[PDB]
Formats: C-alpha cells, structure tokens, sequence
C-alpha cells in the first residue's frame, strides 16, 4: 500500500548515492541528504538512499556538487569500511579510508566492492546489510527482517549486478526484494491491502503463456514454491511482466515454478 | 500515450550506459543493447539508453559485465569524443580514446564531462546532441518551441565536470524519467491538443504555476519576465493534471517581477 | 610525492620544430591537468596551453593559436608540446606545471624546466661571403671561451664571499 | 590581454606590505580563481595564495591574499629576508585561458651596513648562500646555450 | 613505464620482525592489487598474501596466517610488509608483485626483490664470554678468504667462458 | 598447501616438452585462473601463461598452457638454451588465497658435447654472455650474505 | 533503401526452416524461403489473409497423413517448432506435399516436429 521503510528513495537516481560534507584534508563525511537538505537521525537509520550493501568494502566516488572547478576531473575516489566502528550513519557521519585535500560538500556513489577488511577473509556477502549507528534509542530504527514464510516457499529476489571482485570469482549480484519500478508505483499510487496476499503471475507479455505465479506480501517481498532443488525461478525468463491475478490468502498454496 | 522515441529507455537503470564487446588491445567498441544483445540499426539511433551527452567530451567508466576477476579493481578509466567521425554509434561501433587491456563484454556509464575537443575551445555545450552517425535518419523529431511567448521548461540535473565558465554543469531534460515510465506502463490515449499542467505544493495545495504538456513529450510555459520563470518554482511541488486544451490556450505567466 | 621530469635544455634553429616532454610519476596521470607556462629571462611568466590527460582537450591561448600542439600518451605517462615557426621570442624557460588538487585550480608543481634557445643568427648575413673567409681561424675559438666562463664563476664568488664574510664575525 | 603589475615594491623587514593585481572586468571580477605565484629567480615558482584568501598548505599564513571589485591584492605581513622574489597573479579569462602579469620584484633592503644579515639566524647566512645558489647558476647555462649556437652557424657556413 | 622498487637486503635478528617497503610508480595505485612473493635460496616461491591498496583488504596464506601485517600509503603509494618472530626458514627472496593487467590476474610486473636474512647461530651467547677478545680478528682474517671465493666462481665464470670462445 | 611438480624434466633442443602441474580440485580444477611462471636464476621471473591459455604480450607464442581435469600442462616446442630456467605454476585456491607449485627444473642438454655450442646463432651466443653474469650475480647474492649472516652476531657482542 | 523485410522467428523456439540447394563449386548448400512456385500460386490468387498466421500439413500423397505440420505467415516464410536442438524439420521427408488448413495465430502453439 506504499510507505517506504528503512532507506528506500522514490527513484533510482538516489538509490545508492550519498552527499555529504568535509572539512578539508580530513576523512569524516557528515552526511546529508540527496537533495542537500540536513539528515535527521530520527527520521531514518540513514539519509534516504544510503547504500546497504553490508559485508563488503565499498569503494566511492565522490564529486563536488555545485561543480565550482573549472579544468581537473571532479572524481575524487575513496573507500568505506562499513564493519569500522566510525561507519555511523545514524549519527550522520562515516569516515573515508583515505583523506580528503578539498573540502566542500561531496556526492558520490559507489564504483565497485571488495571483500570485507578485517572480518575474516569473508566473501562478498551482498545479502547481510552494514552495521548502522546506534538506533535502538532512537525511534527510527532498521526495516524489520523478512522471514521466509512456511508452506515451503522461499523469497524470490531481483539480482543486478555491481562491479568489484568477489573470492569465489562468481558474478557479484546484489539482491532486492523488489523492483524499484514497482517501489515507485506502490508509492505514488496507494492501493489499500484486502488480502492477506497478493498472488502475482509471471507472464510473457506476446505468448501470454503462465511462466508462474508468486505470492506478493503487504510486506513487500515476493515469495514462490521451488519446484526441486533446482533453482526454480531462475530459470524463468526476464522479458515478463507481474500480473495481479488476485488477492489470495497466506495460506494459498503456489504452483511449483521451474522444472 | 506511452510510445518512446529515440534512444530513450524504460527505467533509469539505462540511463547514460552503454555496453559492447572490445578485443584486447584495441579501442573499439562495437556497442550492444544494455542486456547482452544485437542491437538493430534500423529500429533505434543508438543502443537503448546510449548518452545523448553531445557537444561533450564523455569520460567513461567500464567493467566487464560477468565478474570473472578475483583480485583487482574492475573499473577502467577511458574517454570518448562524440565529435570524432569514428564515433558512430548508429553502426553499433564507437572508438574509445585509449587502449584497453584486456577483451570482453564491458559495461559503463558516464563519469564525467569535460568541454569537447576539436572543437575550438567550445564550451560544454548540453543542449546539442552527438552526431549519431546516422546516413535517412531515424533519430527523435527536433521539439521546436511554440509561439505565443510560450518557451520550453527544462529539468536540470548536475553532472560531475568541469566547464568554461565554472558554473554548475546541469544537462537539460524534456520530462522526468518517473513520467516516462508511468507514461509507458499507463498508455493513456490523447484526448486534446495538449495537457495542462498545475504545480502544486503538497502541503498547502496551491498551484504554484501552470504548464502545458504537449502530446510530443515536452512541457513548456510562459515566463512572467525574461529575469524570472520557472527557476523560482519551488522543488517539492508536483505536477497535478488539470485538463485537455487546444495550442490556443494563454498561460498565466509564471514567476514574479 | 609526484614529479614532473622534463627532457631537458636543446638548442632549436629558427622556424625549426621543438619537441618538449614532461614526465608525470607519483600520481594518476589522467586526473591532474597539464600546463605548459613560458618565463622569458628576467621578464616574468606567461601561460600558453594546458592539456587533458583524458583524451584531447587542447586549449592554448589566443596568441599561440595556431603555433603550439600538444599531445599526451597515457601508456608512457607523459605530455608533449610542439612548436611551430620558432623566432627570437621563444627561447625562454618552458615550464611545465599540475594543479596542487583536483579542486585545486593552482599551479604549484612545476618541474625542472627546458632552456630551449633559439638561434638568434645575425651572424649567417656576415659570414656567408667569401665562403670560408677567416673562419678557419674563428670555428677554433671553443678552447678560449672556456676560460670566460671561469671569470664569471669568479664574479659569481665575488658576490658569494661577503654573508660567510659576515659570519665569520658575526 | 595582459594582466598589469607594478614593477617594483619596497619595504623594510619587520612590518606588513601590500602587493597590488589589476585586470578587467571578465579576467579578475569575472572569476574567483585568481592564484598568486611567488618565483625565486632561480628555481619554479611555487604557490602562496593560489585562491583569493585561501591558502595552500605548507605555506606561511603571512602570505595572504584579497580582491576587492577589480583588484586582486597580496598582502604580506612580517616581511624578512627570504621573501626577496618575484610575485606573479595569475587568474582565469573569459577565452576559457589563464592570464598571467608581469610580476613585481619585492626590494627588500637589508645588510646596508651588512649586519643586518648576519643578525638573523645562522642558518639564514648559510640559507643565503643555498638562496643566491640557484640565480646565480642560470648565466652559466645561459651562456653555455647560446654558446650551444655561436659556432655551429659558422661551421654550418663552414659547409655552405 | 610501470616498475616496482623495494627498500633493499636486510638483515635481523630472529625474534624480531621486518618492516618491508615496495615503491610504486607509473600506475594508478588503486587500480591494481598488490600480492608479495618470497623465495628461499634453493626453495620454490611462496605466497605471504595479497593487500588492497585501496583501504586495507589483507588475505594472506593459513601457513602464514596471524604472522604478516601488511598495510599501504595512498600518499606515497608504497605498499608496506611486516613479519613478526622471523624463524631460520623465513630468509628469502621478498617479491612484491602487481597484476600485468586488471583483469589478467596473474602476477607479471615483479619487483627487483629483497633479502632478508637470518642465521639464529648455533651459540653467540656463549662465545660472548670468552670468544668476544678474538672474535672480530677472526671475521677480519676471514674476510679475504670469501673474497677470492668471489674469485673462485670468476673462475668458473672463466671456465665457462672457453667453451663459448670455441662458441664463437 | 603446495602444488605437486616433476622435480626436473629435460628435453633436447627441437623436440617440443610439456610440464605438468597437479593440485586438488580446490586449487587448480575448481577455478580457471592458473599462471605458470619461468625464472631466471639472476633475475626476476615473469609471466609466461595465465588464465590457462591467454598469454601476456612480450613472450613468443610457442609457450602454451592448458588445463586438463585437475591437472594444468605447459607446452615448450622447439627449445632452446635461453628457456632454461625453472617454471612455477600458481593456481587460486578455494581459501581465497594464490598458491605457487613445487617448482620444475628444465635444462637443455645440447651443448654438453662442446660442439652445439657454435650450432647456436650469434644472437643465441650474444645472450649467452649476457646471461651468464647475472645468475652469478645472484650467486655472490648468497656469499655477501651467509657471512652478513655469522658477522651479525660479534658486531652485538663487540658492541656487548 | 526500399529493402525487403528480415524474419525474425517470434515466441518460444519456432525456427523457420530453409529450403538447402546445392550449387557446385568449392567444398555447399545455399538456403530459401519461399517457391519460386508458392509465389506463382499467391500472385494468381489474390485472396485476403485472416487471422494472423496460416497452419500448414506437410501431408504425404502416399498415406495422406500429416507427418508434419507448418505455420505459415503472411510476411512469407515458414516456421515450426522442433523436438531438440538437432531433431526438427529435417527429418521430415522430401516427397511429402504442403497443403492449407486455416488461419490461426499466435495463441496456436504448434505441437513439436520432428522424430526424436
């Protein structure tokens, strides 16, 4: 029905980019919001459009805004450690590896992600997120977690693929509950809920033919039935469209999706 | 009604990326569509969601696009000059300034922008588009601004870049790419010779200004004074649809002075 | 720590084209900006054209136009400029010259610099008649002029006597 | 267009002094980006206030610069010995180029009597001999490069 | 030109650790990984690691494990190796090596390599108590000794040098 | 652990070898990514082979490595005497960590009779001058430091 | 450039299969699309097309059975739907004779041809 939790921005163009000020030839970025508005701890475990790809080293690039030089490349690159105790976003403000000459106000995404420093040797895990600042005390606080419902069904997530080495050499996929096409639509358009949930079919816009269907809770996540230890809806093909078929209670059993 | 034109793409996702095959130690590119497929001259200018950035030098950044490497960084700095002949995107090739290293299938934006070369010392100029290569051609028609003292309101957004002048770099924009998609997903049938547009502040609901929405894609006004316009307008309003007009409806001026 | 190597002083004929290089080291070539900065002697310094590393970017000033090219190989990490039409004005200290940061937009990392001279002439008038002539006698006159530059030397410790001379008794 | 310098400015060790930049409208009121380049005769200049009244690291906050309309100033507090150069103000053109002026060289009286000098400290006098060191070299290689083509023409007419 | 220089042959005492240095230069710092490599004289190479030169990133072997500390200079864009309680195997041929290319990930810029020594002795502590009276005069009288084994391998250089005089 | 390798296999000039490296399915068969290396004994190895079969420009094409099941081969056709020397193969390991092999010997047996010497080209000779210092080179390597190494301790104890 | 049309083959695997001729010369096998008898038979009747494709028998004059069946289009070309990667058209005879059952579309998926 369209309310945003955590850190989830209305469109793509602040989904993993950051602002923020620094004084000059220092590391700590006191972080602001997209539009350059102060950020509000309360409001938010960060500023809208905080990149949570935890269990990795991120590596940004950061930019002067308002784009007052005149002649060098604006691309300054540093690198975050979100496992570093310094990452707070809650308290608006992340330290950089590496110190900043110029000081201003810099917004910046992120280029690529290494295996996490000093945790281990650890793999790129994209699906854990950043330890955020202290915000049990604050009233604004994480997304509460998305459990796997029961009747053997298991969450289907969206991959997209992000630059950066990864140990096992594997293709370095970020997964997200949901399309951010759909986010922007839930939100702009704020259907009420009458189900329990919302029995989605994945269907090819020409053929017409059901690929499969999946469950869509009020929660925000899409759910299927793996037909084997197969991967299930992997195998499905990307030129489909969600059709909402109807409003099915928790208890609806799917079709098992894949061979 | 929802029907793209050009080399405009669905989601933002798309946007300002290109992707193509490179052999080791060349410099060319020979572009493919942003999912790993063959890219038809005829249907498009250029490869879905290729930069439209001209009158600029692009400096690109790539990675391959399946993450084969284990070790060091991905990214490889290169630069692009839409100037040159040899960028012709429209046969699907576009030749890079610098060589690259290794082959394979790279994927990359643009990082920024620097005043083109070849040029004679040309400003970054934002509001021209690259040649394109194209020999007839099927690139979007030319939106041309209507009389009546009506000018076309642009969106403006930063990208990171120097320039001549040392102002802000913002690249000019025809309709806000959130439009596009709810345009293409709702394919809404045109019932008038334009749409008029009231910007409204949420909160206190009042229409702030009122613009026409052509049917060809672009949103135009009529500013109170050559010092004023819709610059003034406040960010957090948002366009409400108020009704179908003909091209003979006379804007209230927006802006003040 | 970065820098900037430059090729080192050549004598140029007049109208004859020079060729000038300036390594870069230290640092990631293609972010910084090159300059190129001429200082005539004991005349003060004046910018003629700075280059992007990143492709092209050539932007000299309104009077070399037409006269300086310059051009940059990222492979080797260096930046070259080439003359054209070399007269009496264009021997002086090249300079070659990054900005101190990216948001810097200041010249502050120059390197050693090249005494590119050109050959001023005034002497192929006089001595082209009579072929040969008496420069037979003229062309072995290496030898003494060494003995010259000892007597400047001698100026030179002339006026690099008196601080010590004060310190002593200081 | 050039950009406009005094020639000469003086003053006494030990209390302030104010150099003077002018240019027009578009090349120094135009911009913000006007950097002030002090060069020793001998070696490359190096940055003081390479923006208006901002400083670069590892330089002394006496150097310190201003422009007021038209006039970008220099101003210089405690001024000593080893100032003794010549400052350039070099600011960004409307031609998308850099101007640079014509530089004024800072007289700095000292040693009149010579004990000035060797009233500073000791390493000053033995600074003043690493100070005079640079200047004092370029002649030689002045020489040594004309003298690179005195006698090649004459040995070129030789064969001609 | 890419070319990686290091601090040079060093000697310790075991017990100790070893600081390592590896100057970088002609190459974008960040882009590319910087692994080290160290050879026994007479042994294989091994492999003590790789390091991140952008923001810290260690993986180094198990054998090797909780022993290297490597760490790196963005300003000065030196990668830094440090070995804690060197052993008597531990002298070797210290390599740092970037990768050719980004995404060639194989190790084929090398450095000019640095040797770290150890002897660890047989008994010093007890040769300090009567041995230190004559202990410099005997290096002293060895030391030409090692010097015409210098010459005793320019012999073989010259005994070697004959077949490829007939060679030529 | 380590890579297992044939501690030295030798072929006549002519007569194309191979060089075998074995290892775990984890080290050398799970992923694609193997270099093999070759070392001169004076100077720094450099890269042959990686990536299985993708070769570096700077190394002549007969050089070929290929990857078998859990076991990676390198192909040498036509030797010489300048491939002498020793080749590594390194593998990425399942740990996240790049393992090197045992280390091979490969030494060309031509020339043992005196008379294949002159059957090299002068350019083969050439180098042959060239290379036999270097490797000796890094033999005094080891005689400037095994006394280096029984020196250290009286310098403490004339010290103590 | 007036130039005719490329085929693409739409939906789910429904190749289009190509008539090989053999032409001497180095060693060949060049493709077709159409009869030069077909377009004979289509330019003398001039007959509307309905639907959105025309569904094909490759019906043998011996047994007068379907071995195979077709989809045709009225951009002029064949298309079907083979059981594997190899086993597909190929397998169908050469003797056999084409006829026309009706038009159909894109929601008729036709069964898979050939013997595997």
């Amino acid at each position: 029905d369209g309310q945003p939790l955590g850190t989830t921005p209305v469109s793509v163009s602040q989904l993993c980019k950051f602002r923020g000020r620094i004084t000059s030839g220092q590391r700590v970025l006191n972080l602001t919001e997209l539009d350059g508005s102060p950020f509000m701890a309360f409001a938010a475990p960060a500023p809208a459009g905080f990149p949570d790809l935890g269990s990795c080293d991120w590596h940004i690039e950061m930019s002067k805004i308002p784009n007052s030089s005149t002649q060098n490349n604006p691309i300054v690159t540093n690198s975050v450690k979100p496992n570093s105790q310094q990452f707070v976003p809650h308290l608006s403000s992340i330290t950089l590896d590496e110190n900043v000459s110029s000081g201003g106000d810099y917004i910046g995404t992120i280029q690529w992600t290494s295996p996490p420093s000093d945790s281990g040797g650890a793999n790129t895990n994209f699906w854990k997120i950043p330890d955020y600042g202290s915000s049990l005390a604050e009233a604004s606080q994480l997304a509460p977690a998305v459990y796997p419902p029961g009747f053997n069904e298991v969450i289907v997530y969206f991959m997209a693929s992000i630059p950066g080495p990864n140990q096992s050499g594997s293709p370095n996929l970020v997964p997200c509950l949901l399309p951010q096409e759909y986010i922007t639509h839930f939100i702009s358009e704020q259907a009420p809920i009458q189900g329990e949930a919302a029995l989605l079919h994945y269907v090819d816009p020409d053929t017409n033919r059901n690929l499969g269907e999946f469950k869509l809770y009020p929660g925000g996540y899409l759910t299927c039935v793996p037909n084997s230890s197969s991967t299930g809806p992997q195998q499905l093909p990307l030129d489909g469209v969600f059709v909402f078929a109807s409003w099915v209670s928790r208890f609806y059993q799917l079709k098992p999706v894949g061979t | 009604d929802g029907q793209p034109l050009g080399t405009t793409p669905v989601s933002v996702s798309q946007l300002c990326k290109f992707r193509g095959r490179i052999t080791s130690g060349q410099r060319v590119l020979n572009l493919t569509e942003l999912d790993g497929s063959p890219f038809m001259a005829f249907a498009a200018p250029a490869p879905a969601g290729f930069p439209d950035l001209g009158s600029c030098d692009w400096h690109i950044e790539m990675s391959k696009i399946p993450n084969s490497s284990t070790q060091n960084n991905p990214i490889v700095t290169n630069s692009v000059k839409p100037n040159s002949q040899q960028f012709v995107p429209h046969l699907s090739s576009i030749t890079l300034d610098e060589n690259v290293s290794s082959g394979g299938d790279y994927i990359g934006t643009i990082q920024w922008t620097s005043p083109p070369s070849d040029s004679g010392g040309a400003n970054t100029n934002f509001w021209k588009i690259p040649d394109y290569g194209s020999s007839a051609s099927q690139l979007a028609p030319a939106v041309y601004p209507p009389g009546f003292n009506e000018v076309i309101v642009y969106f403006m957004a930063s990208i990171p870049g120097p320039n001549q002048s040392g102002s802000p770099n913002l690249v000019p924009c025809l309709l806000p790419q959130e439009y596009i998609t709810h345009f293409i997903s709702e394919q809404a049938p045109i019932q008038g010779e334009a749409a008029l547009l009231h910007y409204v502040d949420p909160d206190t609901n009042r229409n702030l200004g009122e613009f026409k929405l052509y049917p060809g894609g672009y949103l135009t006004c009529v500013p109170n004074s050559s010092s004023t316009g819709p610059q003034q307008l406040p960010l957090d309003g948002v366009f409400v649809f108020a009704s179908w007009v003909s091209r003979f409806y006379q804007l209230k001026p927006v802006g003040t002075a | 720590e970065v820098q900037l190597v430059e090729s080192g002083a050549e004598v140029k004929k007049p109208g004859a084209s020079v060729k000038v290089s300036c390594k870069a080291s230290g640092y990631t070539f293609t972010s910084l900006y090159m300059h190129w900065v001429r200082q005539a002697p004991g005349q003060g310094l004046e910018w003629m054209g700075m280059i992007n590393p990143s492709g092209g970017g050539t932007w000299n000033a309104q009077k070399f136009q037409g006269r300086v090219t310059m051009t940059r190989d990222t492979s080797t990490s260096t930046v070259y400029m080439e003359l054209r039409s070399l007269r009496s004005d264009d021997t002086a200290m090249y300079y070659c010259a990054r900005d101190s940061d990216q948001y810097s937009q200041g010249l502050g990392y120059w390197g050693q610099g090249t005494l590119v001279t050109v050959c001023s002439g005034s002497d192929y008038e006089f001595l082209k008649s009579w072929t040969v002539e008496d420069l037979q006698k003229r062309l072995l006159a290496l030898d003494p002029m060494m003995e010259q530059e000892i007597e400047e030397i001698r100026q030179k410790y002339q006026s690099k006597r008196q601080p010590i001379l004060d310190a002593i008794e200081a | 267009s050039a950009l406009t310098q005094p020639a000469s400015v003086s003053g006494s060790p030990g209390q302030s002094i104010t150099i003077s930049c002018t240019g027009t409208s578009s090349d120094v009121g135009g911009y913000n980006y006007v950097s002030w380049y002090q060069q020793h005769p001998g070696k490359a200049p190096k940055l003081m206030i390479y923006d208006v009244s901002k400083r670069p690291s590892g330089v002394s906050n006496r150097f310190s610069g201003s422009k007021s309309g038209n006039t970008a100033s220099l101003t210089i507090s405690g001024l000593q010995a080893k100032d003794e150069a010549d400052y350039y103000c070099s600011s960004y053109t409307s031609s998308s180029t850099w101007v640079f002026g014509g530089g004024t060289k800072l007289t700095v009286l000292g040693g009149s009597d010579y004990e000035f000098l060797k009233s500073w400290t000791v390493e000053d006098l033995q600074k003043r001999l690493l100070a005079l060191d640079p200047m004092m070299e370029q002649e030689i290689e002045e020489i040594r490069q004309k003298y690179q083509c005195k006698r090649q023409p004459i040995l070129d007419a030789i064969e001609a």
